[PDB]
């Protein structure tokens, strides 16, 4: 093959600030060239092809740019509904190859963890365990640890959280964790706690219920 | 107009053989305009090209795929189709199918959809679609789907009309070898009662597909 | 007939070149087709030009020479002809090619097209008569191959077309077009003018050389896209080292077979590259001009020591395996040849040298200056 070694793999920037990215091709593509970006869920969506042009429409922002070995994405001035992973893509020799990526992420404010908690049920627990699931919209920043209180003390590890991406139009994220547990152990307590530890409040809140209730 | 619908099987077993076809919403697979390709995305990676075909024999697969693939072009139901024999722990990926314009762009231009396949020993799993009404202004109840193999799960809240303000978390590989996600959606407190949500859950490898009607607590 | 030109002179050595007796074929010995009427390259005086070959007016005058060879011979289609709103070539029909010089308008060996179509009652096309089509040499419209039989390696029957005008083109951009073939070199060692229109060398994969043209050099237009897409990758090409030839200039080729060459790291020989030339050593006699590599004339006579031929044509070269003559080193020394003042003279045929005169008449073969000649 003929590597394309997309750079610099991750690039968080904020709304209409220049955006720059870049292949360099192993061997000369001449111009043949073409980038893309795969939004989560769907995936590709050629942008420009030949160095060079946009195909049609997306949108006049997107920018590249280059020939060679060496050539270059310009997003002009980025959207948050800019959050995606940008690549490379040659087709002057077989075989195709596409860069290694970039994953773009847009900078925003700081918001903060509005968290629910839904306890367990009987069309759950009527089979033979139940969960009980904490939220947490749909905030902002990345690094966010979680705390668990079970009708008292600890903690640790055998409850588990799954975080979205960036979101596509604010870009806030959005957590999920959950208390598993035998239909015996949350079962043999009274009213599990939720709180979770946020720099966006002072002030690690406690939100939580008694099932129930 | 035109489309490339990814088809066939979410589990295949290592050492057996991955099959998957494409199709070929609004126009004739057979002309010289298109090469229809194939590429695939291990998850958590770089796309990889696999190989392409065009109306009349001329595949040119990759090298790197090492001669397991082939493409081949049922005209009849007016698509064409992977193999690629020898599936391994490493093959586990999306596999695209694509088409590319020759004449316009020299470049992928329409991708379907894409399709999962998840090569491995046994063995198939539909799940159960718990609901989560919830307990307390702007509220937020949800489904929970629990055990089920193989992740993609897909799910959707009054048949693609309650859209708005919903988050399906990504995938959980709890212990069980067994697959869950949690998904929810903030409505108004006010009026639980009227605009009411089942949610249109699915896991199409099982066959299942069900849509629990998440009731108030 | 009274007699062409002039006549054997005895300063030039050569028949030449004017006047005495007019010409033509009307039967009338005068000049010269007045109007009406051109003349034969055998010094006749016709009327319609000898089919095969064409006529021509250097000064005015109606000469009508040798159509060398293919004549030209202009055809049409593919729909329409001929010919006729028709997928590819096929198959058929084909045959409505034999001796076609150059054929306005486009061409499409699309694979709908070796594979037989019965749905139209067509068998599939045999490569063989595929080389129809070498008597091709120009393309109005557009080359368009789409499909070619993979146990060939090049566009082998396309090896004389030596032009692709504008003129119409494979989608409105897109003059010259090869998607995704299985051979090897494109193979077009004739074609250096692409008139107008893109060219496209899309997915051919086996597909070496091809980008060592400068294409720009073959393109009579403005902003002509030249897209050399998914092909062999020159290292795979390197590799094998479908390199051009060691002894093709830096301007390219098409093949590696040195006639597959742009222009020469050396000298050429007359249609291929060579070496260097051969002057010096024998073998079709040989000698250099323009980088060119001429042959000499018949009549000389080589050597280890000199060289053969100080240049073209007959007189001026070293030596002489029939005579001399003035300049003029002759095949056979004329005899019988007449006139000038009615003259069949008349000359042979002393050692170490030329030819000399004889004395009136003497059609029979005599000897010296004195007199004793023609008993
Ligand atoms: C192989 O070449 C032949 C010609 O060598 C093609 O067959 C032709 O098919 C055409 C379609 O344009 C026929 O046209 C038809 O004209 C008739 C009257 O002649 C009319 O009733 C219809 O409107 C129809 O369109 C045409 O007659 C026929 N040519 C002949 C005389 O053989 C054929 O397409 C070639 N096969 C391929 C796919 O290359
Ligand atoms: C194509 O050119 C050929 C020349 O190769 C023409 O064929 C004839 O030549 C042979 C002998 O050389 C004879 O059978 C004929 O007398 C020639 N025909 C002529 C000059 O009338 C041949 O006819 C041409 N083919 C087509 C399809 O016209
Ligand atoms: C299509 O072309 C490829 C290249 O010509 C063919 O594969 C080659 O065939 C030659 C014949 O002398 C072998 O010695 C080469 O080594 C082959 N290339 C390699 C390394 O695979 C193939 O024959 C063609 N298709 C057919 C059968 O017509
Ligand atoms: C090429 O294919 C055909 C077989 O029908 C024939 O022209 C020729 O003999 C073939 N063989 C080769 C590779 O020379």
């Amino acid at each position: 093959e003929i590597v394309m070694t997309q750079s610099p793999a991750t690039l968080s920037l904020s709304p209409g600030e220049r955006a720059t990215l870049s292949c360099r091709a192993s061997q000369s593509v001449s111009s043949y060239l073409a980038w893309y970006q795969q939004k989560p869920g769907q995936a590709p969506r050629l942008l420009i092809y030949d160095a060079s042009n946009r195909a049609t429409g997306i949108p006049a922002r997107f920018s590249g740019s280059g020939s060679g070995t060496d050539f270059t994405l310009t997003i002009s001035s980025l959207e948050p509904e800019d959050f995606a992973v940008y690549y490379c893509h040659q087709y002057g020799s077989t075989p195709l190859t596409f860069g290694g990526g970039t994953k773009a992420e847009i900078k925003r404010t700081v918001a903060a963890p509005s968290v629910f908690i839904f306890p367990p049920s009987d069309e759950q627990l009527k089979s033979g365990t139940a969960s009980v699931v904490c939220l947490l919209n749909n905030f902002y920043p990345r690094e966010a640890k979680v705390q668990w209180k079970v009708d008292n003390a600890l903690q640790s590890g055998n409850s588990q959280e799954s975080v979205t991406e960036q979101d596509s139009k604010d870009s806030t994220y959005s957590l999920s964790s959950t208390l598993t547990l035998s239909k015996a152990d949350y079962e043999k307590h009274k009213v599990y706690a939720c709180e979770v530890t946020h720099q966006g409040l002072s002030s690690p809140v406690t939100k939580s219920f008694n099932r129930g209730a | 107009q035109v489309q490339l619908q990814e088809s066939g099987p979410g589990l295949v077993k290592p050492s057996q053989t991955l099959s998957l076809t494409c199709t070929v919403s609004g126009g004739s697979i057979s002309s010289g305009d298109y090469y229809w390709s194939w590429i695939r995305q291990p998850p958590g990676k770089g796309l990889e090209w696999i190989g392409y075909i065009y109306y009349s024999g001329s595949t040119d697969y990759n090298p790197s795929l090492k001669s397991r693939v082939t493409m081949s072009v049922d005209t009849s139901k007016n698509q064409f189709s992977l193999k690629v024999n020898s599936v391994t722990a490493a093959d586990t990926a999306v596999y695209y199918c694509a088409r590319v314009s020759i004449f316009g762009v020299g470049t992928f231009d329409y991708w379907g959809q894409g399709t999962l396949v998840t090569v491995s020993s046994a063995s198939t799993k539909g799940p159960s679609v718990f609901p989560l009404a919830p307990s307390s202004g702007t509220a937020a109840l949800g489904c929970l789907v629990k055990d089920y193999f193989p992740e993609p799960v897909t799910v959707s809240w009054n048949s693609g009309a309650l859209t708005s303000g919903v988050h399906t978390f990504p995938a959980v590989l709890q212990s069980s070898g067994l697959y869950s996600l949690s998904s929810v959606v903030t409505v108004p407190s006010s009026s639980l009662g009227t605009q009411t949500y089942i949610c249109n859950v699915n896991h199409k490898p099982s066959n299942t597909k069900v849509d629990k009607k998440v009731e108030p607590k | 007939t009274c007699p062409p030109l002039m006549l054997y002179n005895p300063t030039t050595y050569q028949m030449d070149v004017n006047p005495e007796g007019k010409y033509s074929f009307g039967a009338t010995c005068v000049k010269k087709c007045p109007r009406n009427y051109v003349v034969t390259d055998h010094g006749s005086c016709v009327r319609a030009c000898g089919a095969d070959s064409y006529e021509m007016e250097e000064d005015g005058v109606r000469k009508c020479k040798k159509c060398e060879g293919p004549c030209r011979k202009v055809c049409n289609g593919i729909g329409i002809g001929e010919f006729k709103d028709s997928l590819s070539i096929n198959a058929t029909n084909i045959k409505h090619f034999k001796n076609c010089t150059s054929i306005s308008g486009d061409l499409h060996i699309l694979p709908v097209a070796f594979r037989g179509d019965s749905f139209t009652h067509t068998p599939p096309l045999d490569p063989q008569e595929l080389d129809i089509l070498k008597t091709v040499k120009e393309i109005t419209g557009f080359l368009l191959i789409q499909a070619w039989p993979e146990n060939r390696t090049d566009l082998h029957a396309f090896e004389n077309l030596e032009i692709i005008r504008g003129r119409t083109k494979q989608h409105g951009q897109f003059s010259l077009a090869v998607v995704s073939l299985n051979i090897t070199s494109l193979g077009l060692r004739s074609l250096k003018e692409i008139s107008d229109g893109d060219v496209i060398i899309s997915g051919n994969k086996n597909l070496c050389y091809a980008n060592t043209i400068n294409w720009k050099k073959l393109f009579g237009t403005s902003g002509q896209k030249t897209k050399i897409i998914s092909n062999r990758g020159e290292n795979s090409c390197k590799a094998t080292g479908q390199v051009c030839h060691a002894l093709c200039s830096p301007e390219g080729c098409w093949g590696p077979e040195p006639r597959d060459c742009v222009s020469c790291r050396n000298v050429s020989r007359g249609r291929e590259c060579v070496d260097k030339c051969n002057l010096l050593e024998g073998e079709p006699r040989e000698f250099v001009e323009n980088s060119e590599c001429i042959q000499c004339h018949p009549e000389c006579l080589p050597q280890a020591m000199n060289i053969t031929c100080t240049g073209r044509g007959p007189d001026n070269c070293i030596q002489c395996a029939h005579y001399i003559d003035g300049p003029h080193c002759v095949k056979t020394c004329p005899a019988g040849v007449m006139g000038e003042n009615n003259t069949l003279v008349w000359k042979y045929a002393d050692a170490g040298h030329v030819c000399h005169l004889c004395h009136p008449n003497c059609t029979y073969g005599c000897t010296g200056p004195g007199l004793e000649g023609c008993p």
